Formats: C-alpha cells, sequence, structure tokens
C-alpha cells in the first residue's frame, strides 16, 4: 500500500537527489542552495536541455534518462503549476522513492488525478505540492527551507504552513534541542503527505524525541493527526508533542454553500482537540522553542 | 472564487443544465421593465452577493428577505429598489452583509432536494452530496438527521457512472421518470463541475416541479483559484468589486491583502506566517489594520507598491515587516524598503524583522538609514515593538 512509501520521508546523508524544472530560475537557486549545503544533488532534467551540464551536474530530458544515469532516489520539482502535475506523474512512473513537489498553484483536479493512482502504489512517496519540502539538519535538504536555521537534533517538524515553519526550527535549535527531521506538508487539500504520516515516521524514530506539529485554522487536518496519536502517542514511552495553530485572531471566511458545512459539522476546536491527544499548544508562535524544551525537562529529558 | 447565481446559471444553460429563465438589471426601474419583458405567470427576484442563506436574511433596508416572487411586476420594482445598494446580511455573512447591486421566470416548487459536487479531501476526490429534504433549511436537517444526507463518491478517471447517477436520484427521492431525467442532470452537473475546475458546485433546492421537470433552482458555484490560467472566460467574469478596491489593486502585481478593522499594517511573506503575526500581535494588545502577503516571490517593484498601498487608508498608524524566508537575500529588500521607504515618504513608525542569508549586514542597512525604521530579532520582539506605537 501507499503507505509502504512513508520510510522514503527520511532522507538522510546517502539520499542522491534531483531536480526537475532544473534550469528554470527557481529550480537553478535553490538547487544551489542544495549543493552549498551539502545535499547530494547529481543532476536534473529539462526538456530539450538533455545533454548539456548546469551547476556542474548534468541535464536530462525525462527522469528515467536521468535516475539510471545517477541512480537517483530523491526528486524536488519546480515545474511551473500547469504542468507540474505531470512532472509528479513522471516522477512515479520512474517509480522515483521520494518525490517532493514544491511548486504552489496546482489545480486541485490536477492532484486529485495524481493522488488517485498515488494511492495505488507504494513505489513513490510524494511531498506536497505547495510545501517548502523536507530536511535533515546537516545530512539532505529537499526544498527551499533556508538550511542555516537547522541543527540536527531531538525534536520533529511537520507543518502544514510555510515560512512560518521556520519559526518552529529557529526557536528548536537556539534552545539546543535541535531538529531530527523537519517536514513541510504544504498547504494544498489533496497532497502526497499528511500529518499522520511523519507522526508515525515521528514516533518511530529514535533521533526523534520531541514534536512539534504547525497547522493553521481551517479543514480538519489537526484533528485527524490528533485522533493518531490520542491511539498511538499514548502510554507508556509517549513522546512529548508540542503544537502552534496559526488564526485564532483570523475573522469569519465569508461562505458561499452549506457543503462545507455539512461534510464538517477550525480555531477553538483544532486547539482543545490536539489538547485531547496530550499535546501542548503554544499560544503564541515566539515560544515554540521554549515550550517543548520545558516538556523535555518536566518528564527529564535534557 | 465565488460567481453571482445569474453569471453560474448561464454557465449551467450553456452546458444542458436547465434553470428558469432571467434578465439582469443595474436599476430598480429596469427591474421592473425586465420583469415585463420576461413575460411570464409568477416572477421571482433574487439578490446578487457571494453568500447563500439570502433567503432566511435581513436587509438594512429592513426589507426581510433575499428572495421573494409575485406575479405583479409592479412589486418588482418596488421590492427592488428597497435592496439595490443595500447590505444584506445573512447567516453566512459577516453581520454587516454585504452591498447588493435577477428577475427570472418563477415555477412552481413540488418537492426541494439539496445537491452538491465537490472536491473533498476525506473523499479523495469528487463527491456527489445531495440529500431529499433540500431548501433553506438543509444544514439544519443536516444536523439533526445525518441520515438524510448520501453521500456517492466519484472516481476521477472512470468519471459518473449511470449506476451512481441513478442511485444519488432514488436516494433524493425523485421517483418514476423523474428518476431518469434527474439522474441525466447530476451527470450534467457533473461534467460542468470538471469542466470550469469547480471546487464546488452546490444546488439547493434540486427542484421537481409539478409539471415534471427537474430544474436547479440556485446555483452556488465555487471556482478553484489555481485553474484560472486555463479558466480565462471564467475569471473574466469576476466582478469589478471583489471585496473592495483595497484589494483589487493589490492583486494587479499578485499580493495576497486581506483586510480587518486596526491600527497596525502586517506585512509578510506567508499566509500561515501571516495570520500568525496577527496572532501575537493580539497576545500583546496591538490589532492588526490588515496583512499584505508575499508568499515567496519577491521584487523591488512589489515592496514599493506594498507600502504604497497600506498607507493607502488613513487606519494605519504603523506597519508591521516580518520576512522570514524569501527566496532572495533580504539585505537587498532592506534597500528595497529604505528605496520604497524614502521615496514614498511615509508618516507612520516602521517596525521591521529579517531572518535569513546574512542577516547581520541586512540589518544594519536600516540602523544607518536616517529613516523611522526599527529593527526587530524575533517575533516576539516585532509585536511589542509595533504595539508600541500610539
Ligand atoms: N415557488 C418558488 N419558490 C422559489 C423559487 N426560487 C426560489 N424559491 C424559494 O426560495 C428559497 C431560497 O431561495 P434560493 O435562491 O434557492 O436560495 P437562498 O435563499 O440563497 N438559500 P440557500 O443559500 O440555503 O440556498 C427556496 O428554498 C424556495 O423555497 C421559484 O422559482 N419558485
Ligand atoms: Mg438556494
Amino acid at each position: 500500500s501507499y503507505t509502504a512509501s512513508r520510510k522514503h520521508l527520511y532522507v538522510d546523508k546517502n539520499t542522491k537527489v534531483i531536480c526537475q524544472g532544473f534550469t528554470g530560475k527557481q529550480g537553478t537557486f535553490h538547487s544551489q542552495q542544495a549543493l552549498e549545503y551539502g545535499t547530494n544533488l547529481v543532476g536534473g532534467t529539462t526538456p530539450g536541455k538533455g545533454g548539456k551540464t548546469h551547476l556542474g551536474l548534468p541535464v536530462f530530458n525525462t527522469v528515467k534518462e536521468a535516475k539510471e544515469q545517477t541512480g537517483a532516489t530523491a526528486s524536488v520539482i519546480y515545474v511551473p503549476p500547469p504542468f507540474a502535475a505531470a512532472a509528479i506523474n513522471e516522477a512515479i512512473d520512474a517509480e522515483v522513492p521520494l518525490v517532493v513537489c514544491i511548486t504552489e498553484g496546482i489545480p486541485q483536479q490536477d492532484m486529485v488525478r495524481v493522488k488517485h493512482r498515488l494511492l495505488r502504489q507504494g513505489k513513490t512517496r510524494l511531498i506536497g505540492p505547495n510545501c517548502p519540502g523536507v530536511i535533515n539538519p546537516g545530512e539532505c535538504k529537499i526544498g527551499i527551507m533556508p538550511g542555516h536555521i537547522h541543527k540536527k537534533g531531538r525534536i520533529g517538524i511537520v507543518s502544514r504552513s510555510g515560512t512560518l515553519t521556520y519559526e518552529a526550527v529557529h526557536q528548536t535549535t537556539q534552545v539546543g534541542l535541535g531538529q531530527s527531521l523537519c517536514v513541510g506538508i504544504g498547504g494544498d487539500p489533496f497532497n502526497g503527505t499528511d500529518f499522520t504520516d511523519c507522526l508515525e515516521i515521528f514516533l518511530n524514530d529514535p533521533a526523534t524525541e520531541g514534536i512539534i506539529l504547525i497547522g493553521e485554522i481551517g479543514g480538519n487536518a489537526e484533528e485527524n493527526a490528533a485522533e493518531f496519536l490520542k491511539q498511538h502517542n499514548s502510554g507508556p514511552k509517549s513522546k512529548p508533542v508540542v503544537s502552534f495553530i496559526a488564526g485564532l485572531t483570523a475573522p469569519p471566511g465569508r461562505r458561499m454553500g452549506h457543503a462545507g458545512a455539512i461534510i464538517a459539522g477550525g480555531a477553538k476546536e483544532k486547539i482543545t482537540a490536539l489538547q485531547s491527544a496530550g499535546v501542548v499548544v503554544s499560544m503564541s508562535p515566539a515560544q515554540l522553542g521554549t515550550t517543548i524544551y520545558k516538556e523535555f525537562e518536566k518528564r527529564k529529558m535534557l | 472564487m465565488n460567481l453571482q447565481e445569474y453569471q453560474s446559471k448561464k454557465l449551467m444553460s450553456d452546458n444542458g443544465v436547465k434553470v428558469q429563465r432571467f434578465f439582469v438589471a443595474d436599476t430598480a426601474n429596469e427591474a421592473l421593465e425586465a420583469a415585463k419583458r420576461l413575460n411570464a405567470k409568477e416572477i421571482v427576484l433574487k439578490a446578487q452577493i457571494l453568500a447563500g442563506g439570502r433567503g432566511k436574511g435581513v436587509f438594512s433596508s429592513g426589507l426581510k428577505g433575499g428572495v421573494h416572487l409575485t406575479k405583479d411586476p409592479e412589486v418588482v420594482g418596488q421590492l427592488a429598489k428597497q435592496m439595490i445598494g443595500y447590505n444584506l446580511a445573512t447567516k453566512q455573512t459577516p453581520k454587516e452583509g454585504v452591498k447588493v447591486n435577477m428577475v427570472a421566470e418563477a415555477l412552481d416548487i413540488s418537492r426541494e432536494t439539496y445537491l452538491a459536487i465537490l472536491m473533498d479531501r476525506s473523499c479523495n476526490g469528487p463527491v456527489l452530496v445531495g440529500s431529499p429534504q433540500g431548501g433553506v433549511d438543509i444544514e439544519e436537517v443536516a444536523a439533526s438527521n445525518p441520515e438524510l444526507i448520501f453521500k456517492e463518491q466519484i472516481d476521477i478517471i472512470e468519471g459518473i457512472k449511470d449506476s451512481q447517477a441513478q442511485r444519488m436520484a432514488e436516494n433524493l427521492g425523485f421517483l418514476g421518470p423523474l428518476q431518469n431525467q434527474a439522474a441525466d442532470q447530476i451527470k450534467k452537473l457533473y461534467n460542468l463541475f470538471l469542466k470550469i475546475d469547480a471546487t464546488q458546485v452546490e444546488v439547493n433546492p434540486f427542484g421537481e416541479t409539478p409539471e415534471g421537470q427537474v430544474v436547479c433552482f440556485d446555483a452556488k458555484i465555487n471556482f478553484d483559484d489555481n485553474a484560472e490560467f486555463r479558466q480565462k472566460d471564467i475569471f473574466a467574469m469576476d466582478d469589478k468589486s471583489e471585496n473592495e478596491p483595497i484589494e483589487n489593486e493589490a492583486a494587479k502585481y499578485d499580493l495576497k491583502y486581506i483586510g480587518l478593522d486596526g491600527n497596525i499594517a502586517c506585512f509578510v511573506n506567508g499566509a500561515g506566517l501571516a495570520m500568525a503575526t496577527c496572532d501575537i500581535i493580539f497576545l500583546n494588545g496591538g490589532k492588526p489594520a490588515n496583512f499584505l502577503d508575499l508568499g515567496g516571490g519577491v521584487k523591488e517593484s512589489q515592496v514599493y507598491q506594498a507600502f504604497k498601498l497600506l498607507t493607502a487608508d488613513p487606519k494605519v498608524e504603523a506597519i508591521l515587516v516580518n520576512i522570514f524566508g524569501g527566496i532572495v537575500n533580504c539585505a537587498i529588500i532592506a534597500n528595497g524598503i529604505t528605496k520604497a521607504c524614502r521615496e514614498l515618504e511615509l508618516k507612520v513608525p516602521l517596525v521591521v524583522r529579517l531572518e535569513g542569508t546574512n542577516v547581520h549586514e541586512a540589518q544594519n542597512i536600516l540602523t544607518n538609514s536616517g529613516l523611522p525604521i526599527t529593527s526587530a530579532v524575533d517575533l516576539e520582539d516585532a509585536a511589542k515593538k509595533a504595539v508600541a506605537s500610539v
């Protein structure tokens, strides 16, 4: 099943990454960031550019061409929204173990179609789209997050937000706890990876001793993650979990339909729901690091 | 995105979905003469606002009721004058309501059913959401008796199967020959739902007339913003009064602007991070006037218009900049802030929090600028500073 590919979320020293949209302006920039950070970027693709070198690495026409010749195991997509969904499908066809689609703006209908087959296979794990990516502090950085704030540590960060993810990262490094693995699942409704996937990885990673979940109002993402922890992060060796949900001060949204209300039945409910699973919700976004730190001291883990 | 009923219904017309024939009118006199042009027994008048619950709503005019019908055209203008320009308030509007600014051949109703097609994560794609007991009280009926709500997931590859359309039609109570006409209308709605890249198509009531006609009496369509590049003609139809002109001029340079009632104007590179800043400002006692999102892209032009825009309305005695993760060295935008601040000459305090590539050489750019620009280190610091400006 598709869950069998969760393991591919945990990038590391060895994963060999390639870049779809390599010559693109964003592809090039964030590709350099990865090379300078130490990520093992072995090349990228760009139709009509196969056989030319870029950033000192080979460019290929398709992904299979780029995979067999480099032995890649992860891909990061910067293809523009109109063709990004196809970029994913190309990686799945090439059975790339991990695909990280950064691109924001993919039509929901495209991703509904991508995700449809994605759930019918277990070879390729997808992160995103419209996410900052995944970063193993020190070992591998797949995405746009600034690497100069991370530090290999004991805390696993899972975030549905974007730039807000960096606050939790910058605060856990400052307190000295560092990050074991930070994953951004993005803000799109139909994605390859959700909270429950990263929590499963975090709850079973020894290097992950504390957890920070970052969310925001809207949807049921946070509640589903909450019910998971309530059924798998309870009992004996329970790993402390901290959370911050942005938007408690957001105004009403102005509806135009009953559909959303009927399928539902954000705000305080997300907060108190996470609390039900024993999660410590930091009210301010500035004290995420200072909170997880103390939850570690509450049970003598420093 | 969201289009008005009359616009969503014309789309339905051009795609085999049957609705009432209608005419649009800007003034209350044209609504009266246009109601005379319709030539129909009973006529229904509806207020067009990007919001539901119009029927059970109130009016700034005290008209009480966003939808009404009568067999006397003169009553159209009589009732149309009383809302053109007023704020229609419903249980979906933000209390104040929406400034109103259609006359259709009213048809007789013998049975109301709720029908909606949408993309839903839990269902991993399209869903047929229906209930035999539709009407305005759908949400109440949905809450008191959940079992009255029928869901049918659709396979995005196979599409709407006749067996699925027939089952939904049957669950909505369409018996006899109606079951086929309704099922076909369900298939024709789903196909349109996919054609237009809609996240939601809600038909409430999905009506049954005494003459055995399955009609869509109301059309609420939500369009996927991410599909605008493929839906040119449809996104061309979004009226030129989307919220407020303060919002539209912002979007001209792709800047997401959300307005509020406050004194601090936020400026963040991230929706989630923008809502967070608004939160922590609230915790410290401030109250943000709004926030202007940057997402990821950044250009010296946007910072120029960004400041020119936030200082537009006079309800901003301070602005807060919080750029944490710009794809460009903020040392470059720091000079885009100074340039966009001394040439614009703004008379409001300015709090800046930057964190990223070479932030040391960037923070001193503001300090040694001679301009009213206070620097901040963390999110908590940025908030207390912005609050400290009264
Ligand atoms: N007899 C009759 N009643 C109508 C007609 N059009 C609307 N109504 C009545 O008006 C009610 C609500 O109007 P409608 O435009 O459908 O939607 P609404 O007021 O915005 N409510 P909601 O947002 O819940 O769909 C319907 O439930 C129905 O009782 C019509 O042509 N004939
Ligand atoms: Mg209706």
